RNA sequence: UGCGAAAGCAGUUGAAGACAAGUGCUUGUCGUUCGUUAUAAAUGGCCU
């Protein structure tokens, strides 16, 4: 998941998660948490979803 | 001597529509911020932020009206608070069911149901800012169209009245 | 050395009100001793507090106003300024405020129904009326140099007898306006005052090991209670079933049965607060309805806690164990004993 | 309940009815990289069968690692064992000991059974 | 997320004889010093007490060496004819030795000019003098005269008791720990006599076989006496009074034997034994005294001894040969207002309510080849697996590494003859490995299907690969020859 | 720097007071300064680890 | 009398500050521990502790979030590439700013910072920022809650010290 | 499962089993407040 | 794609519509349909 800062085109990054992302939002009046939708793509059978709520203080799962 | 009976949980639940992006998550955190709703397939959890337990789980099976509405239906979205009047939700479902349930408490045998009337519609969201609601509706080249209608609640008729706004 | 200037149980022991310095500033604040109510809601921390605006300001008695009896409850407070202050916990602010003319502080206050009774250092009854908000009447009675204590005698509805002592107890009949009986009493200035039953009223005082039970009709003191320390506050169970005193020392002793050699009698049962670490926990102040006794301790600087205990079947030296934090590793939800968040997948190490 | 997920074992408690652990047993290219392109053409090793003996102190894996295409050795599967520990207050499998093609080269293992309590108090097993 | 994990080194399946860990440790008495001696060193001994400086008995004298410093610090040679012993008492004060003339003398450890008492044991040589470990006052001495007197330190004058039996020469003896009443004499008889001293004694208590001369008794344990006799060593039980196991590893005859416990190797209890073959092998008592490890001398090896448990510091095996050599291995092992200034670094929270611990471990710093995995330098990564001084199994990984990732092409694009040989050079190495056969194989299959064409015109690769054509032709030979190994050993079954 | 380096200046009169502080008062090398919201406290911190704490009368 | 009667510190104190509302007091120094005291005039005990390993408290510093003043937050500092802040009893809620978000190289120590109040006029909407001090003068400034890189101010020579002024321009 | 009960998985990941005063007033309003 | 072992043994990869490009014609495409079991290439690589 990449933090994109558009005043400088810079970026912050949040590498190995569990899977793809294949949804982000920012959930707070002040952006404090990160809700992703993440997939698990090597299970080909089945979709495997998984909703993760990070801290957006420090990047980490707050809720799995 | 046997019996059967269901014991876990399931997938959590996903606005499953090819076109719309972004609004994949239906799950919402309070207000007070102080605890995460989840729609799975088959019930509903209310995590605990603070201490990351379940603290509530709301089963499909055990209410007589989600047994018979989900058990096909599927959350649209949920709304903290209760539209039609502290710890109340509202479920909006794909063919239009709006139920009006309660976590951190005991679930109600009875919860305030409600139909909103759609013809040929099938509810792809809803949404609101301060007292206002509107709610995008899927009608049918393989490409769904949409239709953008205001949502009320008349107190007298008890009743949701849709009126046309948008195509 | 406590944080806790002074304090005070209401009569059904269900809420305390204590008083404690902010800064230069007194502020009082009233918390529920028990853990939970009567519907089963869990009791949450007051944080509600009644600030004194000035620094000279200050509360020299406190005493609640029965619940039962007003609908709105209320605990009545006395001001160095020389007014007494009668503030509803609910509102948060104070109702009224019963100014007496001079300006000496009051050093005690009693209540009976309407009936309200101070002191102040000059020496100087006073009567008041609750519903009626009026000073009735103020008089100074001759050989009566101090009035460090004062307490109504509970005689059917009215008031007809009141206690007070300096040094030494005497008895004053209000419309004879003199003294009617003096018993010796302690050296020290005397502390508590509380009358037990009829014709049996404990007498205690400052930097003192004993209580002295006198006899109103006759005079001649019936027993003399002992405590292992000195005494600073005392509770009394029933009529004479039971009386608990909170040492100085932190630790509180209970008397069974002191009103049945006999001249001395000490504490029957002894109960200490110690942490689990090995830190032992004053107790400054208590409760005793009729089995149940309520201890209550201080934790953090200012924070009150509350436990009931039953102490017919407590031994007879009995050391409570409570966990206080000392040392805690501080485990945070979304870590594990390693700090690897929780989500995270383990890898795979050979 | 164990999960024998591609690659990976997860642990999930349905008395709570909520996961417990995710583990990678295998080697490859698991969490290393973010596999994109052409690289997601690739296969990573497969847990095919996952069992535990009676006393539930040891677990017994095995894997098929697939090579990689376009090469000499891409039609050799390479079939592997494992046998895992754990005390019961940890929560972490570590790998104790690694069988590299058991039975003979290219020779998948069919079957794997943990012997009953009376053969060497559980800490044995068949393949086959 | 998660942390990245570390590439794990590619490990093959074991082969036969991986270092065990007993050998490990017994390797690690590295550092080797050969001292040269006038005559055959007959008897070594350690001190018991802290510098635990050992003693040795050449020729006519003995010398104790310093622990630490490793060399002569003390020399007794007052002795006129051959020396036979330097046995310390259990306090590690005194020390005494045997002579050939008989005369049996204490000296005080450390001090060689004085000598604190000397007896007469016997008109025949005394070759064996040992201080009994539970009681210091009573002395033991074994003389060809075959008689074991057990003299007292007090009294000089006549043994407090002597004991008999032997019908050869005794040059043996041991004394029995947690039963100091117990006495026990091995003569060339090939019989091992035991002793009660409480008893009137003066008779065997009862007998122990050998069959064979006995060069040492050791008594390993309270109950077991471990016996090393002819070309075997033999290990029995007084409560059974029958040998529970013998090792005959030995080719010459074994001379003697020592036995250290409790000390902080792997083993817990080893048993070193001189062959007179050049070998001395530890053996592990709890695994029924089984080989572990084993050295080699330049000849016949008559004295091995190690450092007591309690060595508190260097340990030290010393090994005695009859040409005088002696072989020692040894196991070696601001302003104060700037302090006022920041003294809360020494404070770890003793008194602290809550202790709050984050710090992450430090994690081994990682190699050139990892750290370009990591960042997708494909071309890279292979070039720092083909570097000089790296370490093969090293490069098998950054090689394996790749191909798992699927990057083998991608690695070989943008290269020449120039920098291709030096994988060339290393296949041409590694396909003689049974390991990195098969990783070779993809390879250089690769290579040639990408650089056909670069061949032709390049001599330089060419020579390359008609030395690799030989060498992969002789592995064919090989990898032929095995199965027809496989084969025959077949038939055999 | 140095021991007892605290002064306190009146404003707008930039006048420093003179009774306070005296060459009696404990305030060691002072390293952190506090003023409380109200009541006037005055909390100091000194090298020795001592939090030494004056209350203002006039506030 | 004095604060660290009732439990000394081992270390200098490096900072200090008095709780906006509250009567606590809050220690910080070298000696790696937040020491927080009631105080009260007379006892002055002390209320709760917190000992940070290897995390030398160079400042320290209470926070109340401006418009919801329920809210309460320590944040503390040292000669370390990362800040602490601690949410206000079992355990002990607290978070590790350690991201700068592309601007590592002009921030090396959180040692100097201080916590002021920023309106976004644009929603009208008030929240923290910490604001830090850089290398050569860099002064970084972090939203409060979620430590997100909100801009960055550049001054010539070696900046050495900074403080906020408020300026109301209406109601 | 180990028990008499058994434990059967469906493809919607279903995992189920086959198996044999004004105080009182008072006491409201502080909570309240 | 079916079956089988992992080796392999048999069998497929069609038609219509629309758009763009070039010159009614040619090619390429499809968040278009029917039927059968049925290269890539926007300088773009993972934190503290
Ligand atoms: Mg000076």
């Amino acid at each position: 998941m990449s933090l994109w800062q558009l005043e400088t085109n810079s970026q912050q990054f949040l590498p190995r998660l569990n899977g793809i992302i294949i949804d982000c939002q920012v959930l707070g009046p002040q952006g404090n948490y990160y809700s992703l939708i993440l997939q698990m793509t090597e299970n080909n059978s089945n979709s495997d979803y998984q909703f993760l709520l990070l801290n957006a203080s420090d990047l980490t799962s707050k809720l799995s | 001597q046997y019996k059967l009976s269901v014991v876990s949980g399931g997938k959590p639940a996903l606005n499953n529509l090819s076109s719309v992006t972004g609004n994949k998550n239906i799950a919402r955190l309070s207000q007070d911020q102080r605890n995460y709703i989840i729609p799975f397939n088959n019930q509903i959890k209310v995590y605990s932020v603070e201490t990351r337990q379940c603290v509530k789980t709301l089963k499909f099976a055990n209410n007589s009206l989600l047994s018979g509405i989900f058990l096909n239906e599927s959350i649209v979205k949920i709304l903290l608070g209760d539209i039609t009047v502290a710890h109340l939700i509202t479920v909006f479902t794909n063919n239009g069911h709006v139920i009006v349930l309660n976590y951190k408490g005991k679930l109600v045998e009875s919860p305030k149901h409600f139909k909103i009337s759609l013809a040929d519609e099938k509810l792809a969201n809803v949404f609101h800012s301060e007292g206002n609601y509107r709610i995008l509706t899927t009608f049918k080249n393989s490409l769904q169209s949409y239709r953008l209608y205001a949502l009320t609640f008349d107190d007298a008729k008890k009743q949701f009245e849709v009126a046309h706004q948008a195509e | 050395d406590s944080p806790v200037l002074q304090s005070a149980y209401d009569p059904s022991g269900q809420y305390l009100c204590y008083v404690t310095v902010a800064l230069d500033k007194q502020r009082v604040g009233v918390q529920p001793t028990q853990r939970a109510t009567s519907s089963g809601v869990d009791t949450v921390w007051n944080e509600n507090f009644l600030y004194l605006e000035d620094s000279k300001l200050k509360v020299t008695c406190l005493k609640w106003v029965n619940l039962a009896s007003s609908d709105t409850v209320a605990i009545i407070l006395g001001m160095n300024n020389g007014e007494i202050w009668l503030y509803s916990v609910l509102a948060n602010e104070v109702t009224y405020k019963f100014t007496t003319g001079n300006s000496y502080e009051i050093k005690d206050i009693d209540l009976m129904g309407n009936q309200l009774w101070c002191i102040d250092s000059s020496d100087a009854f006073y009567q008041f009326d609750l519903l009626q908000f009026k000073l009735l009447q103020h008089f100074r009675i001759n050989n009566c140099v101090q009035l460090n204590k004062l307490t109504i005698v509970p005689a059917g509805d009215s008031v007809a007898q009141l206690l007070v002592a300096s040094h030494s107890i005497s008895l004053i009949d209000i419309e004879e306006k003199k003294v009617v009986m003096t018993f010796p009493g302690h050296v020290s200035p005397v502390s508590t005052l509380q009358v037990i039953t009829n014709e049996f009223f404990i007498s205690g005082a400052e930097g003192d090991r004993f209580l002295n039970v006198y006899d109103i009709h006759s005079g001649m003191t019936k027993c003399v209670l002992v405590a292992e320390s000195d005494i600073k506050e005392l509770s009394h169970s029933g009529q004479a079933d039971s009386i608990a005193v909170t040492t100085e020392d932190g630790s509180l002793e209970i008397f069974v049965d002191p009103l049945v050699g006999n001249k001395s009698k000490k504490s029957s049962k002894k109960i200490q607060i110690v942490s689990k670490d090995g830190r032992k926990v004053p107790i400054y102040n208590a409760f005793i309805n009729k089995d149940l006794l309520n201890v209550s301790w201080l934790q953090n600087a200012t924070m009150p806690y509350f436990k009931n205990l039953q102490w017919r079947e407590i031994p007879n030296e009995y050391t409570v164990e409570i966990s206080l934090n000392w040392n805690n590793k501080n485990k945070s939800a979304d870590r594990d004993l390693h700090g690897k968040d929780l989500a995270s997948a383990t890898n795979y190490v050979e | 309940l164990y999960f024998p997920h591609i690659s990976a074992v997860q642990i999930f408690d349905f008395y709570k009815n909520e996961q417990v652990n995710y583990q990678y047993l295998t080697s490859g290219v698991n969490n290393s990289m973010g596999k994109v392109r052409f690289e997601l053409n690739l296969q990573d090793p497969i847990i095919t069968d996952l069992k535990f003996t009676k006393d539930g102190q040891w677990m017994i894996t095995y894997e098929i690692e697939y090579p990689p295409n376009d090469l000499l050795s891409s039609k050799d599967l390479t079939h592997i064992l494992k046998f895992w520990t754990k005390n019961d207050n940890e929560t972490n499998w570590n790998l104790k000991t690694k069988v590299i093609n058991p039975h003979g080269i290219s020779v998948p293992i069919t079957k794997i059974l943990p012997s009953p309590r009376s053969v060497n108090n559980s800490q044995g097993c068949l393949t086959a | 997320s998660t942390a990245r994990p570390r590439i794990i080194t590619s490990k093959a399946p074991l082969l036969p004889q991986q270092t065990t860990p007993e050998q490990r440790y017994w390797r690690q008495y590295t550092s080797a010093q050969l001292v040269k001696e006038h005559n055959s060193v007959t008897h070594i001994s350690f001190n018991p007490q802290h510098p635990h400086d050992f003693a040795v008995t050449s020729s006519t004298r003995v010398q104790i060496f310093s622990s630490r410093t490793r060399q002569v610090i003390k020399t007794f040679s007052r002795f006129k004819d051959v020396v036979y012993s330097a046995s310390f008492r259990s306090d590690g004060k005194l020390l005494c030795a045997g002579d050939a003339t008989g005369l049996v003398s204490v000296y005080d450890s450390y001090n060689p000019r004085t000598i604190l008492l000397s007896i007469n044991a016997s008109t025949h040589p005394t070759h064996v003098t040992k201080f009994h470990t539970q009681d210091n006052k009573i002395l033991a001495t074994a003389s060809d005269d075959r008689v074991t007197r057990l003299w007292d330190i007090s009294n000089a004058y006549e043994p407090q008791l002597e004991l008999t039996g032997a019908t050869d020469y005794v040059r043996t003896l041991s004394f029995i720990p947690a039963a100091p009443h117990l006495v026990a004499t091995g003569s060339y008889d090939g019989l091992i006599r035991l002793y009660d001293t409480r008893s009137s004694g003066s008779t065997p208590i009862y007998s122990l076989n050998h069959d064979q001369p006995v060069e040492n008794v050791i008594a390993v344990s309270p109950t077991q006496i471990v016996s090393c006799g002819g070309n075997n060593f033999k290990v029995w039980d007084l409560t059974s009074n029958k040998k529970l196991y013998e090792r005959g590893n030995f080719n010459k005859a074994v001379t003697c034997l020592d036995y250290v416990e409790n000390f902080d190797s792997p083993m817990q209890s080893a048993l070193i034994a001189s062959s007179l073959d050049g070998h001395v092998k530890v053996f592990d008592p709890l695994d029924n005294f089984q080989v572990k490890f084993g050295w080699k001398f330049s000849g016949p090896v008559l004295s091995c001894a190690v450092s007591p448990s309690t060595a508190q510091g260097n340990r030290h095996l010393v090994a005695g040969l009859s040409s005088g050599l002696l072989a020692i291995r040894t196991k070696k092992k601001k302003s104060n207002n700037f302090q006022r200034m920041m003294r809360g670094s020494e404070y770890q929270g003793d008194q602290e309510h809550i202790i709050h611990n984050d710090k992450v471990r430090s994690q081994r710093r990682m190699r050139a080849f990892e750290r370009n995995i990591n960042q997708f330098k494909w071309s890279e990564a292979l070039d720092n697996a083909f570097v000089p001084g790296m370490a093969k199994e090293l490069t098998l990984t950054v090689l394996q590494e790749l191909r798992k990732r699927g990057k083998v092409r991608v690695a070989l694009y943008g290269r020449d003859e120039s920098t291709l040989e030096p994988l060339l050079n290393w296949c041409l190495k590694g396909i003689e490995d049974v390991r990195s056969a098969s990783i070779v194989a993809d390879w250089v299959a690769v290579v040639l299907e990408l650089y056909g064409n670069t061949l032709e015109s390049s001599p330089v690769l060419q020579e390359l690969m008609i030395d690799l054509k030989t060498k992969v032709r002789h592995e064919i030979h090989k990898s032929k020859e095995a199965q027809r190994i496989e084969g025959m050993l077949q038939l055999l079954t | 720097a140095v021991k007892d380096a605290l002064r306190l200046v009146h404003l707008p009169s930039c006048s420093v007071f003179s009774n306070w502080p005296t060459s009696g008062t404990p305030l060691g090398k002072v390293t952190s300064v506090a003023f409380s919201p109200s009541g006037g406290l005055l909390a100091v911190g000194n090298e020795q680890g001592k939090v030494r704490l004056w209350k203002l009368n006039h506030y | 009398k004095d604060a660290n009667a009732s439990h000394p510190s081992h270390s200098a104190i490096q900072s200090l500050s008095f709780h906006p509302s509250k009567p606590l007091l809050l220690t910080g120094g070298y000696d790696k521990t937040l020491r927080i005291y009631h105080i009260d005039g007379k006892t002055n005990h002390l209320v709760t502790s917190l000992h940070l390993v290897g995390s030398p408290i160079q400042t320290c510093t209470f926070y109340t979030s401006l418009s919801n003043q329920n809210q309460q937050n320590i944040f503390t500092a040292g000669r370390r590439r990362y800040m602490h802040s601690w949410d206000l009893s079992q355990t002990a809620k607290i978070e590790k700013f350690s991201r700068l978000y592309g601007h590592e190289s002009t921030q090396r120590s959180f040692e100097n910072f201080k916590v002021a109040h920023l309106q976004n006029s644009q929603t009208n909407s008030v929240h923290g920022i910490v604001l830090l001090q850089g290398n050569n003068g860099w002064i970084n400034i972090l939203h409060s809650t979620s430590g997100l890189w909100l801009m960055g101010c550049k001054i010539e020579g070696v900046i050495t010290d900074f403080c906020i002024d408020y300026q109301p321009i209406s109601r | 499962n180990y028990d008499t009960d058994f434990i059967f998985l469906d493809i919607e990941s279903t995992l189920g089993v086959v198996g044999t005063s004004n105080s009182d007033i008072f006491a409201e309003q502080l909570h309240k407040l």
